[PDB]
RNA sequence: AGUACCGUGAGGGAAAGGUGAAAAGAACCCCGGGAGGGGAGUGAAAUAGAGCCUGAAACCGUGGGCUUACAAGCAGUCACGGCCCCGCAAGGGGUUGUGGCGUGCCUAUUGAAGCAUGAGCCGGCGACUCACGGUCGUGGGCGAGCUUAAGCCGUUGAGG
RNA sequence: AGUGAGGGCGCGAGCGAUAACGUCCGCGUCCGAGCGCGGGAACAACCGAGACCGCCAGCUAAGGCCCCCAAGUCUGGGCUA
RNA sequence: CAGGCGGUAGGGGAGCGUUCCCGAUGCCGAUGAAGGCCGACCCGCGAGGCGGCUGGAGGUAAGGGAAGUGCGAAUGCCGG
């Protein structure tokens, strides 16, 4: 009935939504919803062949 | 009586009253605690004359306790730019309770 | 500090007007109709005297004459925006021609109000101000 | 309190209503009684009604000098309304809700 | 819950009931779906044997040093009824402001270990950290047994 | 077609509503009996000037 | 699971209810206006608290410059003269003065005028 | 509630949970065609009264306070003066006439007052997760460190 | 992790008609993204100036002081009218 | 003493309520759970106590754990 996590470990970034006051997450359009993205790597993939 | 002597900025111009007046907080670190202001525009009930001699003569004092404290009042920053965050008035002084001389 | 506003304080006070000039005339009988000069002077009024100026006409033209036309475009639109020049403009309201002046400082709607309310003359010759019963300080 | 003047779910209006008390207040029976009873318009039972159980509360369990009874106090409140649908061309619906009436009145002595 | 009951379109996803959407009953609204949805799900956790052990350990060898019962031997209950059982408490000196955590194969032990208060009922080799550290006192029978579970706990 | 845009508050509402305002019923009393008679008129009870011919059955 | 924030926003909003005091009929009970309306007050008092400086900046200027000239000259003049003034020079007060004790202010001056020379 | 109801059929596919502790849920008298309204009794309450618990926001209403017909302003709001209010005073409330200074917020903009837009008002719903792979951190066990599938004990089901 | 397109001003070349709140590149400042205060009437980028919060305090920029509105209708010497 | 502290995108830190899990139910409570209605002591805030009224029974944390969560705002979704 005491021991709390000693140091840090609990939730350090579970950080919910954008931003106390604001809000948004990040770039512009270029990175919607279903916007999972050019992936790993595009001109990299260029490269690996 | 009226009399002018000022601190801080010309906190002055009066008689024996409560006359709450900016934070001097150092004889504060006791109540009811006495000191002097250096007079400067030394003037009471028929006799006036200079604040010269006010930067350099007489002083007067008080018996003073208290505080005040944080004062309501709150003020919001937004720009209409798209944005707004806001506080609290925080302000005082152990107010002084006026000793003649 | 504090230093609030008196009660009632009336004063009114006469002026030549004639022979003195134009603009500069108008400057001074300007601030004058003040709100700030006698005590608790502000806002809410103070002075402005309730001044009255006479032989409003016969006053000095600034060396212009002709060629400074006042307006009056009540105008229905495409009416007339009718020009006047200082001559006639005195010949039947020479009183206004120095109230343009006047009014040309006085300001704030309601309160410059008030005061041009406090601001009268005539280019009468001076029986108006007698007209004007009441005291009569001046200058 | 003193001499109740109301009722619920009967469907007449409003403003109207309101008018009618309007006018018909200040004075008492007598007075706006006969405004009630021979000006026109709807409403007129529905407020003289109204005026005589307010009445009877009165002088039968509240009593008082009977003859100066005056409304005192009053005005009116409508609760639902019927929601009633009609036609209006290429279909649509074009929607109503008749005023369904109660009145808060109060007759006062004086 | 769309699939099977996804209401296909109801909306003239046109343009002129002013209004989107194409899909009715649809997740954004009306007691339809909700977002990332409430999963039936389980957690699972093997946390290494090692210092979970360790640990039982630690916790037992504080909360003894403190309040140790190693019983090995005791008895004051018909073979061990409730009431008897009783006395022996207030022999063994156990009352109200206490709660121990009985454990061992004594069956009749928790047989007669059950009451709400002071008692909690645990006649197994059968331990663990937490209701260790958390009953009051530690309180176990067949601790010939235990001690030495707990040795094989320490070099397997 | 014209939808205005918005309605300056019940204040207007009422500016008009208002400026609208329901008057009263005139009346003095039976030329013959009592009660409320408008102008020229006659009612249930009294009912003349020169011949009830009106009321009572 | 179960999150009714209710409870909550209803009380977040009532807060609102009195933030916004009894402003102009509409954004006055305007809940969101309303809020916005505030928002406005709020930088509002900003500028408020922020510039009565300069508001009594002019105040005493006035008042006070209306008394030095009353006397003899305005303020690059009388200024001045509390300028080339010694041990003794104040201000938030020459209207003060000025007023409460017309000797006071008459002679402030008298010295004053010689202040300057 | 798979029934209302739309569709030709295929097919779509609501809403409405609570009076009270128990019915004692309203004899009876009074305006009235009626509803419904004042009384008596109910009772611990009936602002617990039949859609009848808790029963707020919105909007409309009855009364009271301040306020308003030479006024040009989102808003406001700093100041002050006149009212009225709790007040022992200190003074604290609400209300504002005089004046100073003040382009409303969101989105996408080099760029907004917008005449670009979103925005009808209230209320409840309303959107960066979960499973693993990983990956870097860093809080913790030993350096060789850790354990799946299972067999077994398992109110607590106890962990081995 | 975010922008991967932006504009304005000054100087330096394009271009364009040596036109445009044109568009090309560069040195700088800029303005967004802080650039919310002064300000020049009011005006994202022109001179001043960086606002963590107070003050019924005082010294100053730019740029101002007859008045409307704080500040000499300063003084001195001219020249237009 | 520095010394700095406009500042969206974006990155770091630090707190806030919020309904549940232990809550090692402590209980608290018909001299009210709760939601509500109003308020010039607490908080740098998100919030807090506390006082007064409603209101019919809950509610819950000392310390820590678990998340359908905090919303003008999307010609939004459902009901007024």
């Amino acid at each position: 009935l005491r021991p709390n996590p000693g140091a840090n470990k609990r939730r350090k970034r579970v950080g919910r939504g954008p931003g106390s006051g604001h809000g948004k997450t990040a770039t512009r359009g270029h990175k919607g919803q279903k916007s999972r993205s050019g992936g790993l790597k595009d001109p990299r993939r260029f490269e690996g062949g | 009586m009226f009399a002018i002597v000022k601190t801080g900025g010309k906190q002055y111009r009066v008689e024996p009253g409560l006359k709450l007046r900016v934070e001097k907080l150092d004889a504060e670190p006791g109540a009811t605690v006495e000191l002097p202001v250096l007079l400067l525009g030394g003037e009471k009930t028929v006799v006036g004359t200079p604040v010269v001699e006010g930067a350099s003569v007489v002083a007067e004092v008080l018996g003073h306790g208290r505080g005040k404290k944080i004062l309501v009042s709150k003020f919001k920053a937004k720009v209409q730019y798209r944005r707004k965050k806001g506080h609290r008035q925080p302000y005082t002084e152990l107010l002084i309770k006026e000793i003649r001389g | 500090k504090t230093y609030v506003p008196k009660q009632v304080e009336p004063r009114w006070v006469l002026i030549d007007a004639e022979g003195k000039t134009l603009g500069r005339l108008a400057t001074k009988i300007a601030t004058l109709l003040r709100g700030k000069h006698r005590p608790d002077w502000t806002p809410n009024v103070a002075m402005g005297d309730f001044v009255v100026v006479v032989n409003a006409d016969k006053i000095r033209v600034t060396g212009k004459k002709l060629e400074q036309k006042i307006y009056t475009r009540y105008s229905g639109y495409p009416g007339g925006l009718k020009k006047i020049p200082l001559e006639k403009m005195l010949a039947t309201h020479p009183e206004r021609v120095l109230e343009h002046a006047v009014k040309g400082m006085l300001p704030k709607g309601p309160l410059g109000r008030r005061l041009f309310k406090r601001l009268k003359v005539y280019a009468g010759p001076d029986h108006p101000h007698q007209a004007q019963r009441p005291e009569k300080l001046e200058v | 309190m003193e001499a109740k003047a109301i009722a619920r779910y009967v469907r007449i209006s409003p403003r109207k209503v309101r008018l009618v008390v309007d006018l018909i207040r200040g004075k008492s029976l007598e007075e706006a009684r006969n405004i009630l009873r021979y000006t026109n318009k709807r409403g007129a039972y529905f407020v003289a009604k109204v005026l005589e159980s307010a009445a009877a509360n009165a002088v039968n369990n509240h009593d008082m000098l009977e003859d100066r009874l005056y409304v005192k106090a009053a005005y009116v409140d409508e609760g639902p309304a019927l929601k009633r649908v009609l036609p209006r061309a290429r279909g649509r619906a074009d929607i109503i809700k008749k005023r369904t009436s109660h009145i808060t009145v109060i007759l006062g002595e004086k | 819950g769309e699939v099977a009951y996804s209401g296909r379109k109801i909306w003239p996803q046109k343009h002129t009931g002013r209004a989107r959407h194409g899909d009715i009953g649809a997740p954004i609204f009306v007691g339809g779906g909700v977002v990332f949805g409430p999963k039936p799900r389980d957690y699972s956790y093997t946390l290494p044997k090692k210092v979970r052990k360790k640990g039982l350990a630690m916790a037992v060898a504080d909360r003894a040093r403190e309040g140790k019962l190693l019983l090995v031997e005791a008895f004051a209950g018909v073979n061990g009824k409730t009431k008897e059982f009783l006395a022996w408490a207030k022999e063994a000196g156990l009352d109200g402001s206490e709660s121990v955590l009985l454990v061992t194969g004594n069956e009749l032990v928790r047989r007669a270990a059950r009451n709400l208060p002071w008692v909690v009922t645990l006649a197994p080799e059968g331990l663990n950290v937490y209701d260790i550290v958390r009953t009051e006192r530690l309180v176990m029978d067949l601790d010939a047994w235990e001690v030495f579970q707990n040795r094989i706990g320490g070099e397997a | 077609h014209p939808v205005p845009k918005k309605k300056t508050s019940k204040a207007r509402r009422d500016a008009r509503r208002s400026h609208h305002a329901l008057t009263p019923p005139t009346l003095v009393p039976c030329p013959e009996c009592k009660a409320m008679k408008p102008p020229h008129t006659v009612c249930p009870e009294c009912g003349y000037y020169a011949g009830r011919k009106v009321l009572e059955v | 699971p179960r999150a009714k924030t209710g409870v909550v926003r209803r009380r977040k909003h009532k807060k609102i209810l009195k933030l916004a005091k009894g402003y102009w009929g509409l954004r006055s009970k305007s809940f969101r206006k309303a809020r916005e309306t505030l928002f406005a007050a709020g930088n509002y008092a900003y500028a408020h608290r922020k510039r009565r400086k300069r508001d009594f900046r002019r105040l005493w200027i006035v008042r006070i410059n209306a008394a030095c000239r009353q006397h003899g000259l305005n303020y690059s003049t009388f200024i001045h003269g509390l300028k080339k003034a010694g041990i003794e020079v104040d201000r938030k007060n020459l209207a003060d003065l000025a007023v409460r004790e017309p000797q006071v202010f008459a002679e402030l001056v008298e010295r004053a005028k010689a202040a300057q020379g």
